């Protein structure tokens, strides 16, 4: 159908999470699915998904305060995660809504609208089989099902598509019978071995015919709706064929997970409006961030509340708490970092790393790890060591320190 | 053409059904669901006297006191002992600062949304006791202490009605619902059950003028100006009477000047409903202005008003509360878990120790436990924290 | 004839005020027409009133200075009813200059146009006459004058007023002709005493007939005809009616009285209006009030002037001082406000009551009346007692010691 | 198009013009102003530069403590420019007006000072305006239009060509400049490059004083670029017998007869408080002393009055006393 | 139909490229540039990454005392990516406009730092020019007597660029965009440069700053450099130190032979000492008051006793300032 507008460069840096990593009493392992350490707030964060899960969150909002580089994005993409399969994640800091061209309406009201998504469900004659031949010519490939091998025409981006897929001879996969397009799914069990089961990364042949009834399920957000469109009546037509589409049954609402960091930078107004937007049936877990301690409300003078919040809608806020990393665990977050970012790091280099991480922040060893890779590279070696580590840290430097410099 | 048919969404004043005093001015411990709190709680029925014997036009009511005490929890006793259909509006004073809407049409809808139209639609009920079920569509045999007459009605009507308590009940509503009680068919055939629904003016302006289109304000001037019209034709005419509701404003102090006017302007008309107001602030600033006046109200307003003070909780009042509350929202819970409870809402906050009993129900039920445990509470007081901890550890942090 | 929209309610607690109580010298007497106390602020009130009087207030105005609660309001209304019969009083305060729908002109104007009444004088067919019989047949009523009696059909809303005026047989009254309405002039003097004389509430055997010519004298304020039309163009087509009336010679325009409480907090900007207003030949006496010394004026940052006044209308101002009140004035003042609002009261209740009045203010002392008279009413009593007082003290509080609690 | 404040009041009706004469020496007694003759004196060199010619792109300035006589000296040189002289005497807060901006006000101000004489009549070139502008309280009902001044203007330049009319030059004076910000300023500086202008007379009473609009302080809240073209001239505060005479001549205008120990007790109030205050007393004092069935108003009259009515300080100084609880 | 077509001042005509190479080694002399060697090889690491492509969704921050050539090393960083590189070196203060609102100035700096070559056959012709001069073909006192270019001019032209480089004769070339005195900017302006680096076409970002601790313009917090901090995580900040002697000797040869000026070498040393106590851009600019004056007495050489002429006609900064306001103080 349509593209995803997400912004994938503020997901890129959160890429390692693979959800919160419980057991089945609750208890934080320590290691799991990317996340280390920070046990007490993924407990938490486990908690508030078990009351969304049962509804229990009304008009109930979360907010995480910690330091910065405390995980706090980190554990708000996990709870996006760990709420279904693609349970969409807007992240967003309170700036954004000072922009000179456009009114913070239209952003709380775009940032909103990529937070809650749409799961579309439809049973497709596609052309779902395990590619058993492939002669690219009108590309005629041989398609095997609960039938048989039967012969389709295809076109020359779709085998291009295909091998952007990567796929071998034996993969169930479909290709799109109304307009063409190669997804891979699996494997097939035709060829299976020992440790490749079905109804897994290992698929059966497909039952029935090549032109297999499946239900596939794409999953948007609204705002790829609007967007798809080539104003408020947009958005109202896109309204009224969602309320369509729902009815129908063929679709289905889920909330997703609206995070906003730098809670302390929003208007009072704009407060007023997130309050109101989280009175409705169906609205994200409005997730807040917060660094800045009794602050005054913006658009208020002389007005002091916690994390800058006011006090109408920061009573129906609950508060986790991320504390400071320790240097062991310093050492594991930035190890996996560098290993899901392929940057091969030595030991010495990443004790270094690390403590330069507990010096002032994580996001700068974070950030800390493509220009020794680039210096590693130039220097005619394949992994970062401790020089490399040391040079690059003496030749960039943070905010802190370079503020102090300079006022010297 | 005119169509016609939030703090009880949340359920935090569920268990207030009325003031509770009651004994001619004379407050009860125990009461509607009311504990503790005796003088504030008279000023309240004090203040009900004077707006059932039409003496407190011009004037209002403010509540002053440290947050956690109660304030809307008076408000919601008085709105409910005013009548059992009192309309009961429960804004804050920071709300009226929208995106979408002026300050004036925030006030105007908080405003609109707190007086009352009773609709008394008298509906033709036809009760009788069923002594033969007449197939089918046909007729139905329906007698009383006036006569027996036959009335036209559908053969599924009639299916459902075979099901129903024959002939206990058979009272139905026409068109709509056979209610089954007893044989309650008396006096005519033809009853009127004059259904007395009472809606405020907003509903009325929202139904009339334009799921999630929440997501994607303003009323109009004309929807306005001809329900204002027709209201009146309504009351002229008999159907509807006007009843005047509650207006509470939470946080008063985050008002400002430049609508403290509108107050003033609106509430002195007839059809405007009691308006109360809630402070926990000294003398502060007028938003607005540069002069320093008790509570942030301007003076000329302020001399208008009936103040009532609310004092802090106590050790027996907190347990109470809390008691009342877990009764309310079917959680279980054990003495020495209550007394850790209270203690933690005496330390910091009646609030915070309100939001921790989902917590510790829903970390008990994870557990496969019935009854919430000390350990339970323990364990959600660790996890989520309050206002004042928080700011305290972070701003430790703060200091540099 | 249009009905009346004064705000009945802020000048509800001004009601056994009569005059400014001064005797044939200017003298003040210690209580009389209402007023009780402050005889140095009546005097001058009354040397004011004699000075409008004379047209030498040809564009000057009043200010009255003094701490809250010490009749500045009560004066001003004496001040407009010593004017005359029916002379507007249009009291103010300055913060409803500031609203979000009508601009500041359009509030001063308002306020403005409440001040400026007129005394229609039209001369219309009437019936005044003793009402003898009330037949009911249309209501066939006989009215007697010199003439005789005359028998003539009643309209069935003339007869529900004259049933409201409680007119009964043998009682001179007045009818109307042209229009039909009953108001209540008095009985015949076929019982008159010594003490009911002719031309009274005492009205003898209309000379003449009983269908008269007269000329009949009504109050209106021009604000009043205002919304006798539902701009600037109503306000226009108005001022041209007006100006027919008076030059017909039919019609009078009288100056009235335009208090403005809380003056401080009036904008430079209305400081202007107010100027260029009160110097024209047709305008309210403007009396401002005051309760704050040196004052910034609002709409500057720095500028500290008297009262907030600006130093150019502040020129052309007289000042009067209103003095606080000793505990048997309150006393009195309290009595007072009881006898006119119907409440029996006991002698330590009113001692009790001017104590309390005395220690905050006059205003809050009055305003605990009715509810101490319903706690009375509830408990079972007549008379409101000192417990009852007391015990409404303890309820409900006032704003000084209401902010001092909320303190700490 | 169709042809025919300080007058009005009073307070100013008493004096015909500065009577220094003898050559530009200052006369006690002259022609109703009494006494300060050293103001006086520069006031009359400045009437010289204007009927020399060497007035054009400056302006005069008066200090001095309130009550000392600024207005006076400006009607002083308006009556002594001529018998029919536009004199205009706005103050610096009535440029601040919800109907007309500050351009608008500014600009009313200019032409009401700009007469024209036709042939004598002698009327204000606004109120022509206001002539050729469409119910006994107009009043109540600014905003005069914006071509009909520029026809307005071509007429009075055709009036002036073909011989009708004649264009005087009037007096605009100010009261309180430091209220005007630094936007009306650059209006007053720029309107002054006209060759029909009238002369500005400008007064305060306030010396180093922030200038309104910006940060930075000024002498009388003035920017610089005006401030090095002013004359300035200062009035020294009045003694006993001057402010005497004063209420002297004041109250033989107003039709009020008073003794002598009033007369004194009158001017060492007035000495203390202000010469405004005092003459406000004079009108008070009559009318009491008009009920009491009294012709000559004593000095008894004065002591009631006083008690009555109260002055600026007292009326402060009470109530800032006030705010102590 | 549509057509098509800091240098002009020439203060740095004498910079080409960065001049480290080596593979990311300074070289001392190198090609124009002298001295601060650390910010030359942070220099040559954010090239690498911006020649690879691993600097979207980042850009550069250069904090030092003014005076240190700064904006020397950002010009040398666009030399350096090619001899087509587009660079803009707009400043803060000049998003500020009467006719453009900050929308619009941002969004000039912006199309304006990205160039695209046309390659014409007649020999396929290369010629690179910025997108902005594209706009501004399509609308002698016209820098007197608006500028906003019109939305539908900008759309069009996206869309006739798409066209052209689909077709396979264009190609775009993203360029650099300085801003310097970034400390300057307001939030809603630092919210539009957030928001605008989120293109796959978006030029490199450096901003330059001399100033630390500093109130974000529009808000009321403290924060480092006068940057958000939703902007400051993403930054690789590099500091500048001050000159010394033999650098500024150097750097004020080289700006004299570019010049076409001829000092004595006595002349150099205290041309030197004035620009190592006042500020070195203070001595350019002395070096052509210097030169006419030596013009004015018929000589070739320019002398010591020149400049001490023309230091004292031509005041500092440092010297003008104290002057007024210790007259402001005594006054
Ligand atoms: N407990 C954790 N487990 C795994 N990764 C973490 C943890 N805490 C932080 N990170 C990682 O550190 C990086 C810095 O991001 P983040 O900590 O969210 O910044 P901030 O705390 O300022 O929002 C992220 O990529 C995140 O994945
Ligand atoms: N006297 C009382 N009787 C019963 N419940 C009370 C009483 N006082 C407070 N509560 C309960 O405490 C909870 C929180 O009090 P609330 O009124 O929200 O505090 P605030 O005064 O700050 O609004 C409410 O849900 C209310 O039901
Ligand atoms: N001298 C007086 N005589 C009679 N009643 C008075 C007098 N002074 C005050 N009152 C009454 O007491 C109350 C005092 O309030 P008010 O005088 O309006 O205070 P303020 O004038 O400061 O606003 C009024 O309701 C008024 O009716
Ligand atoms: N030299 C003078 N001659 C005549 N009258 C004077 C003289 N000085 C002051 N007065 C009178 O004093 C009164 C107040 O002076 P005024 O000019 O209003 O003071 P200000 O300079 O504050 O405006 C005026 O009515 C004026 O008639
Ligand atoms: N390393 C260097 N190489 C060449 N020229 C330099 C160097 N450092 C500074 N300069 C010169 O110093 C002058 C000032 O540099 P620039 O960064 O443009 O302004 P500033 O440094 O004052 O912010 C420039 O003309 C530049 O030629």
């Amino acid at each position: 159908e349509v593209k995803s507008t997400t912004k994938t460069q503020r997901i890129a840096s959160h890429s390692h999470v693979k959800g919160l990593g419980l057991d089945e009493s609750g208890l934080a392992k320590q290691a799991a699915s990317g996340l280390v350490g920070q046990e007490n707030a993924r407990e938490a964060c486990g908690v508030i998904v078990e009351l969304i899960k049962s509804k229990k969150m009304a008009g109930r909002a979360v907010l995480l305060a910690g330091p910065p580089g405390t995980g706090k994005t980190a554990l708000a993409l996990a709870i996006a995660q760990e709420l279904g399969s693609k349970v969409p994640f807007c992240p967003m800091v309170g700036s954004e809504v000072y922009s000179t061209e456009i009114k913070k309406t239209e952003v709380l009201m775009e940032n909103f609208r990529r937070a809650i998504g749409l799961r579309i469900k439809e049973t497709k004659e596609v052309y779902e089989g395990e590619v058993t031949e492939l002669t690219p010519c009108h590309v005629i490939i041989g398609l095997k099902t609960a039938k048989g091998t039967k012969q389709l025409k295809l076109d020359p981006s779709i085998f291009e598509s295909l091998q952007k897929e990567r796929v071998e001879a034996g993969d169930v996969i479909y290709i799109e019978a109304n307009s063409g397009a190669v997804k891979r799914q699996g494997r097939c069990d035709t060829y299976a071995t020992e440790f490749d089961l079905e109804a897994e990364e290992y698929v059966p042949l497909p039952k029935g015919d090549v032109h297999k009834k499946k239900e596939i399920i794409q999953d948007v957000t609204l705002h790829d709706l609007d967007v798809a469109n080539a104003t408020d009546k947009l958005r109202g037509e896109i309204n009224k064929v969602v309320n369509k589409y729902i009815d129908q049954g063929i679709a289905e609402l889920v909330p997703g997970v609206l995070f906003v960091d730098e809670v302390h930078m929003l208007d009072i107004e704009c407060f007023t409006y997130l309050h109101r937007a989280l009175e409705s049936s169906i609205a994200p877990i409005v997730i807040f961030a917060s660094n800045r301690g009794n602050c005054v409300i913006r658009g208020t003078e002389d007005i002091t509340s916690p994390h800058g919040i006011p006090l109408d809608l920061l009573d129906r806020v609950m508060i986790i708490r991320t504390m400071l990393y320790t240097p062991q665990e310093m050492k594991q977050i930035i190890k996996i970092r560098a290993q899901t970012e392929g940057i091969n790091i030595s030991e010495e280099a990443l004790n270094h790393l690390g403590e330069i991480g507990t010096k002032t922040t994580l996001r700068y060893s974070v950030q800390l790890l493509t220009p020794a890779n680039l210096l590693a590279k130039i220097n005619g070696k394949d992994s970062i060591e401790k020089e490399h580590v040391e040079e690059i840290s003496e030749l960039f430097y943070d905010a802190k320190s370079s503020a102090k410099i300079l006022a010297d | 053409k005119v169509p016609e048919i939030r703090i009880e969404r949340i359920g935090a004043h569920s268990h207030i059904r009325g003031l509770g005093l009651d004994d001619a001015l004379e407050p009860r411990q125990a009461s509607q669901g009311m504990v503790g709190q005796l003088a504030a709680r008279r000023a309240a029925g004090v203040v009900l006297e004077m707006i059932r014997e039409g003496k407190i036009a011009g004037r209002a009511v403010l509540i002053a006191g440290q947050p956690g005490t109660g304030k809307t929890a008076i408000a919601m006793g008085m709105a409910q002992a005013l009548g059992p259909d009192t309309p009961f509006t429960a804004i804050a004073g920071s709300e009226i600062f929208s995106l979408e809407m002026s300050k004036t049409e925030a006030l105007t809808q908080a405003f609109r949304r707190s007086i009352g139209v009773r609709i008394k639609e008298e509906t033709e009920i036809i009760e009788g006791e069923v002594v033969e079920i007449q197939i089918d569509v046909g007729k139905l045999t329906l007698k009383t202490t006036e006569m027996e007459t036959i009335y036209d009605l559908g053969t599924k009507m009639i299916e459902s009605l075979t099901k129903d308590k024959v002939q206990a009940g058979d009272v139905i509503t026409i068109d709509k619902a056979t209610g089954k009680i007893s044989k309650c068919p008396d006096g005519e055939l033809q009853k009127r059950k004059e259904v007395v629904h009472t809606v405020s003016l907003h509903e009325i302006d929202v139904i009339n003028s334009r799921f999630l289109a929440l997501f994607s304000g303003e009323i109009k001037s004309e929807v306005r100006e001809q329900i204002n019209a027709k209201v009146a034709e309504w009351r002229e005419e008999g159907k509807a009477e006007i009843i005047p509701g509650v207006l509470f404003i939470d946080e008063v102090h985050m008002l400002d000047i430049e609508s403290f006017s509108f107050l003033n302007r609106a509430l002195e008309s007839d059809m405007a409903p009691v308006l109360i107001m809630a402070t926990n602030r000294g003398i502060t600033r007028i938003r607005g202005t540069s002069y320093q006046s008790p509570h942030g109200i301007p003076i000329d307003l302020l001399d208008r008003l009936l103040i009532v003070s609310t004092t802090p909780y106590s050790e027996k009042d907190t347990k109470q509360i809390l008691r009342i509350r877990c009764e309310e929202e079917d959680v279980e819970m054990s003495e020495d878990a209550y007394t850790v409870l209270t203690r933690i809402g005496l330390e910091t906050s009646l609030r915070y120790a309100i939001q921790l009993i989902t917590a510790a129900s829903l970390v008990c039920r994870k557990r496969k436990g019935t009854e919430v445990q000390v350990d339970d509470i323990k364990r959600v007081y660790s996890l989520f924290l309050d206002e004042s901890r928080s700011t305290q550890y972070m701003k430790e942090y703060q200091d540099a």
